[PDB]
């Protein structure tokens, strides 16, 4: 992986060194080909991985989440060039610095063959988020929540670094590749129950879990736009991934230990998905729509099934594009009106008609319309929830009532209905608006073409 | 634990020397001279056994040696010996320097009558050699067995195997 480690490091030099004019551009170029070299890593076999060295490997899970990890570095530099203009030189350098500290972390997050040095890695990914959070958000409650931020997740994780080293101790090792051969059945017990508990809860947090999500509609929030991609984007992805690495170790008493948190979601994407039919900031409701839409891979990993590992990771990417879609049209609207309250800027298919076409594609991937990659995993997870119990499909059905109402609601807000009088200041369009949702919206619908490179490690 | 063993009180029945301190300091160099070697033997079983119960014998030989050292003055110098010890004896110190001249008749009539020479400054102090046909003490500590030492290093140092091994670090 050290093909990507190397140049995502050579970006630092690459943006210090940079004339004053040309440090966006050099990096948006660089990581360009960065992402455009992150292909080589689907090379994936249909046995076994693709296993680079003693520290690092890569299957059909975690190349899927690098590729967009890779991507998404390019993005969040044309995201956050405008509203960084009026920034200092130095300042705007350690942003980008941050942004590729943030990228260098989660690379190697998502290929550590071992579980801690995965653990170092997905907890070093809290320093950069927490730094830009808290310093290039615009509102007073960043601070806050940058503290919810990190100590929702460093209280349920630092239980995970117990765990791991307790099964360091146990197993002799914390490779993956050898815990694939060496897993014992994890029997019924109250250590075992509480092992369980101190092996999940911080993905739980990072997911989000419905209860534990408080931490979201905050950091999501009070983010800049780029914190904002790389939050719904990759960082609730790191849950999902390392429940996909780490409920091997955990049977068979997962079994029976899924059952409060399979309710917990099941009832949490109804009343997140119900809270985006009653949101005023626009940015909160696409926040709680990435509770509701995480809760089906909380579901679809802790039933365990091939059908739901598959639309697990298929929803975690499709909603990553979409999510990120969404989070840069708040921002094209916010640019202009200077607020995320949804009902002030209305009827803006009159204004900006090209931006309301982006717009409905990203509610038409909101909702779930086949045969998008997004409704590629939806109705995988609603397969393999209909095989764990047949009664859930009302659960589900019921959430995809919802996930179409605040998805055409929030078209209808926003982009339809007579424009508000008093607010003259919405330009056109920039073309890198527009870019920006082309670069989100195309790899989303060219992936329906070939979905099986999203499918995940038991295609 | 054991029960310690005394002798009887018969094996330290002994005829005693019931002589005052100034009587013994004012004979005391021709008593290092005259009773030399069962004095010694004594003394070397004495440091040797480490146990008086050992060394009952040889010092009934020192009871036994002092009196026929004290009779042969009697028999002989009883006059200078009492006027020297006399002398002797009023000091509170007990001081040789106060009594030359005593000290000096009783060492002419000692000299004359048993021939006795008066050791030097420097004599009675010197650490001798002591001829004895009991045998050495193989353990006079008595000291049960030692325990063995742990095993020590050998071998030649190779390399750490795949370095650390600490978690994911492979140096
Ligand atoms: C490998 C090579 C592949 C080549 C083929 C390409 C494959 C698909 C790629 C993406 C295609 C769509 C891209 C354009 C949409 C975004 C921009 C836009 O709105 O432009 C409007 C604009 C025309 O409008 P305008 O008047 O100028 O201004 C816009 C108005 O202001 C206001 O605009 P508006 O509201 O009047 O018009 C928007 C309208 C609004 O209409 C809708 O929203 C209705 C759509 C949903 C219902 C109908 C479709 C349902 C699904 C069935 C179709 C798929 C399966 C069909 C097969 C049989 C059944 C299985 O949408 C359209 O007209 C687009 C029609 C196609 C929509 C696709 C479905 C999107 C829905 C959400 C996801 C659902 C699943 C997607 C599955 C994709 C499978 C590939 O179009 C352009 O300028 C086109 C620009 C160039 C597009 C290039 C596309 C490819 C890019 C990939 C590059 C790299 C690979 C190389 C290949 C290059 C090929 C050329
Ligand atoms: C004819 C006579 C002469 C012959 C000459 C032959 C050589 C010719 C070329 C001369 C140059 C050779 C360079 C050394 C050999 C390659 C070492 C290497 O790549 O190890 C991969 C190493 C292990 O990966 P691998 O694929 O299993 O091993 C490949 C080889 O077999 C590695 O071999 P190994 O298995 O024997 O390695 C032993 C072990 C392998 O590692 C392990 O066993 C795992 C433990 C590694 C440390 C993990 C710590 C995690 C927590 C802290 C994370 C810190 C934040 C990350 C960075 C933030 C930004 C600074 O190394 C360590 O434990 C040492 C720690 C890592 C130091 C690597 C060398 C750095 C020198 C330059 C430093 C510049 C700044 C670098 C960034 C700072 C962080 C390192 O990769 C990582 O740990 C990932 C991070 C990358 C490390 C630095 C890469 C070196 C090149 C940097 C150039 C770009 C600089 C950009 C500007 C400054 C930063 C903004
Ligand atoms: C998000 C916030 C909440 C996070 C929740 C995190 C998980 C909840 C439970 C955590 C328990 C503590 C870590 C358990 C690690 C288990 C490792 C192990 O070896 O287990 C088997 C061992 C068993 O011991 P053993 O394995 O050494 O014994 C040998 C084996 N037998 C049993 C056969 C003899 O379990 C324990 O030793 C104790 C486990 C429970 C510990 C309870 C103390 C902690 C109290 C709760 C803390 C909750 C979070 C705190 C933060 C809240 C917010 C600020
Ligand atoms: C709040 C915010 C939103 C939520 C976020 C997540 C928070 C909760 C996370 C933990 C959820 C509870 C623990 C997991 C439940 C697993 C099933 C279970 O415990 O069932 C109840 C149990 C039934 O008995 P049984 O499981 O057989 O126990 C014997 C074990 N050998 O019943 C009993 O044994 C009786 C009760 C025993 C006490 C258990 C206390 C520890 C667990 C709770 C902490």
């Amino acid at each position: 992986m050290l093909k990507y480690i190397i140049p995502t490091m050579m970006l630092m030099p690459l943006t210090w060194l940079s004339k004053n004019s040309m440090i966006w551009i050099n990096t948006t170029l660089h990581s360009l080909l960065i992402s455009l070299t992150s292909l080589l890593l689907l090379n994936q076999f249909g046995d076994n991985s693709l296993n680079f060295s003693l520290t690092f490997f890569s299957d059909s899970l975690s190349t899927p989440l690098l590729i967009l990890t890779m991507w998404l570095l390019p993005l969040m530099l044309m995201a956050s060039q405008h509203h960084l203009s009026k920034e200092n030189l130095a300042r705007k350098k350690l942003f980008i610095s941050m942004l590729i500290l943030l990228q260098l972390f989660l690379i190697m997050t998502f290929t550590a063959t071992e579980l801690i040095f995965f653990y170092i890695m997905f907890e070093a990914t809290l320093v950069p988020t927490l730094i830009i959070i808290t310093r290039w958000g615009n509102q007073t409650e960043r601070l806050n929540a940058g503290l919810y931020f990190l100590f929702y997740t460093l209280a349920g994780s630092l239980p995970l670094l117990v765990a791991l080293i307790y099964i360091q101790n146990t197993m002799g090792s914390l490779n993956f590749l050898i815990l694939q051969y060496w897993v014992q059945p994890m029997p019924n017990s109250w250590s075992n129950t509480f092992m369980w508990l101190a092996c999940m809860m911080a993905f739980m947090v990072k997911m989000p879990l419905y209860g534990l999500h408080l931490w979201l509609p905050k950091a999501h929030v009070e983010a800049p736009i780029a914190g904002s991609m790389v939050l719904a984007a990759i960082l609730l992805k790191l849950g999902g991934y390392g429940m996909m690495r780490i409920t091997l170790l955990l049977n068979p008493i997962t079994d029976f230990m899924a059952y409060p948190f399979i309710m917990l979601s099941l009832w949490g994407m109804i009343m997140t998905s119900s809270i985006c039919l009653r949101q005023t900031d626009l940015k909160s409701l696409i926040a709680y729509s990435s509770v509701s839409h995480m809760a089906l891979v909380i579901v679809a990993i802790l039933i365990q099934t091939p059908w739901s590992y598959m639309g697990a990771t298929a929803l975690m990417i499709a909603h990553g594009l979409t999510s990120s879609m969404l989070f840069c049209l708040a921002n094209s609207n916010y640019e202009r009106v200077h607020s995320r309250t949804m009902i002030l800027a209305r009827g803006l298919q009159t204004l900006l008609p090209l931006m309301a076409a982006w717009w409905l594609l990203a509610s038409l991937t909101n909702l779930a319309l086949p045969p998008s990659i997004n409704l590629i995993g939806e109705l995988f997870v609603v397969m393999s929830t209909f095989s764990w119990s047949n009664i859930t499909i009302i659960l589900m059905g019921l959430n995809m009532v919802i996930t179409a109402l605040y998805s055409l609601y929030m078209l209808i807000t926003t982009q339809r209905g007579k424009h508000t009088h008093h607010i003259n200041n919405i330009l056109p369009s920039f073309t890198r608006e527009n870019a920006l949702m082309s670069l989100h919206m195309l790899p989303l619908l060219l992936l329906s073409l070939n979905p099986k490179i999203i499918l995940g490690p038991l295609y | 634990p054991g029960i310690v063993e005394l002798p009887s009180l018969e094996d330290l029945k002994v005829q005693e020397v019931k002589v005052s301190s100034s009587v013994l300091k004012a004979a005391a160099h021709h008593y290092g001279a005259q009773c030399d070697k069962p004095n010694k033997e004594f003394m070397l079983c004495r440091w040797e056994e480490k146990d008086p119960r050992r060394c009952l014998e040889e010092g009934k030989l020192v009871n036994q040696c002092a009196l026929e050292f004290f009779r042969q003055i009697k028999r002989h110098c009883a006059e200078p010996f009492t006027e020297y010890w006399t002398c002797i004896d009023y000091s509170g110190l007990q001081l040789f320097r106060r009594c030359r001249k005593e000290q000096a008749q009783f060492d002419k009539c000692v000299l004359d009558k048993l021939g006795w020479v008066r050791p030097d400054l420097g004599e009675l102090s010197k650490v001798t050699k002591v001829k004895t046909d009991r045998p050495l003490p193989e353990n006079p500590y008595h000291s049960r067995a030692r325990p063995e030492p742990n095993p020590e290093v050998e071998g030649d140092l190779k390399p750490a195997r795949h370095g650390s091994r600490l978690f994911f670090w492979t140096m």
